[PDB]
């Protein structure tokens, strides 16, 4: 049900706004000066773009020099209160040229 | 004029950052909203080649 990620300043994208999605076949990524969701969801000017409990997704995001970073990993867990009480370390995926300003993000989730 | 560069101002650029309009830059203690006059308009200019 959770699917991605939006990153900015105003975060309707009226000025350049990153969006990070996972669509269940591909990632897809998008800055565009475009207006975004307004109250964000997915149904159960684009100067850079790009395409590619039982379960613990980790990410980590950050935005140094225009590039934006990121490094994630997949784990098995038993445990819906608290993150897991061992160690592990996340690994890199993609390293993005984009240039934005980004102070404010907000996550997605699917909608019926 | 179709050779333009658009600031000037105070709160400077990083490297490889961009910037891309959407509300004025205006250069004192002025509530601009539009207008063009003393501090305001953006800080936006166009080249004579
Ligand atoms: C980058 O974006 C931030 C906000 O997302 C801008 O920071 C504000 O700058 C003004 C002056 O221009 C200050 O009065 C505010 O206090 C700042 N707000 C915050 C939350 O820091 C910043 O100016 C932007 N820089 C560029 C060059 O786009
Ligand atoms: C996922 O995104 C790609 C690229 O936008 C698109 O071709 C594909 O049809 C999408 N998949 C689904 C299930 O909609
Ligand atoms: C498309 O982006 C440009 C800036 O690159 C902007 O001037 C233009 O107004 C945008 N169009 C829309 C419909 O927002």
């Amino acid at each position: 049900i959770i699917r991605g990620w939006i990153f900015g300043t105003t975060l309707d994208s009226k000025t350049q706004s990153l969006l990070i999605v996972n669509n269940a076949t591909n990632v897809v990524i998008k800055v565009c000066e475009f207006q975004f969701c307004n109250d964000p969801f997915l149904d159960v000017n684009c100067t850079f773009e790009y395409v590619s409990f039982k379960n613990l997704r980790e990410f980590v995001f950050k935005n140094i020099d225009g590039y934006f970073k990121i490094y994630s990993k997949h784990t098995p867990i038993n445990l819906v209160r608290d993150l897991p009480q061992g160690f592990s370390a996340l690994e890199p995926l993609v390293d993005l040229p984009i240039g934005i300003n980004i102070t404010r993000f907000q996550t997605l989730l699917a909608l019926h | 004029y179709n050779y333009r560069y658009r600031l000037f101002r105070k709160s400077n650029l990083k490297p490889f950052e961009r910037d891309i309009s959407t509300e004025i830059y205006q250069a004192g203690s002025k509530p601009c909203n539009g207008v063009e006059g003393f501090n305001c308009y953006f800080p936006l200019q166009s080249y004579g080649f």
